[PDB]
């Protein structure tokens, strides 16, 4: 029971943003390409490559992690 | 909202919508029954956007398409 359901809840509070806080904090190879952009002295190659893997990992990830969400709002409720 | 509906049959309630009322302040207003509703204002419970994705397409474009006064005094709700 709830003020909002959690359909309507992720809808609102649990977006892209909150995405990319998740894998960042819980997917591993977000981390490890985070780990190696965190590294001072790259080449612009694995600069550039860092970046676009770092979206294609995310958009890959996408279905998951909405379920997920929707699941911790319900859990208030 | 019990509280008003008693209110109400004891003493005089009115209520004027300005913006949009939602949940329990829509609920309240109608409650009061004297209802005033200000052009472009809008009465609504849940989003277009939920009801749009639930449907499957963008049915409603404006909440005003959904509680507007072209809605509320075409119905007799306002």
């Amino acid at each position: 029971g709830s003020v909002l359901e959690p359909e309507g809840t992720v809808e609102i509070k649990f977006r892209r943003k909150d995405l990319v806080k998740t894998m960042r904090r819980v997917d591993p190879v977000y981390i490890h390409l985070a780990e190696r952009l965190g590294t001072p002295e790259l080449s612009t190659a694995e600069r550039k490559e860092l970046e676009n893997k770092l979206k294609e990992r995310e958009e890959f990830l996408i279905p998951i992690y909405h379920q997920v969400a929707v699941q911790f709002a319900d859990l208030h409720d | 909202a019990g509280e008003s509906s008693l209110a109400y049959n004891e003493i005089i309630t009115i209520s004027l919508v300005t913006c949009r009322a939602i949940g329990i302040g829509a609920y309240l207003v109608r409650l009061g029954q004297r209802t005033i509703q200000v052009e472009n204002s809008h009465l609504i419970l849940t989003g277009a956007g939920a009801l749009n994705k639930v449907l499957g397409r963008e049915v409603y474009t404006s909440n005003n398409q959904l509680g507007g006064i072209q809605i509320m005094h075409n119905n007799g709700v306002t």
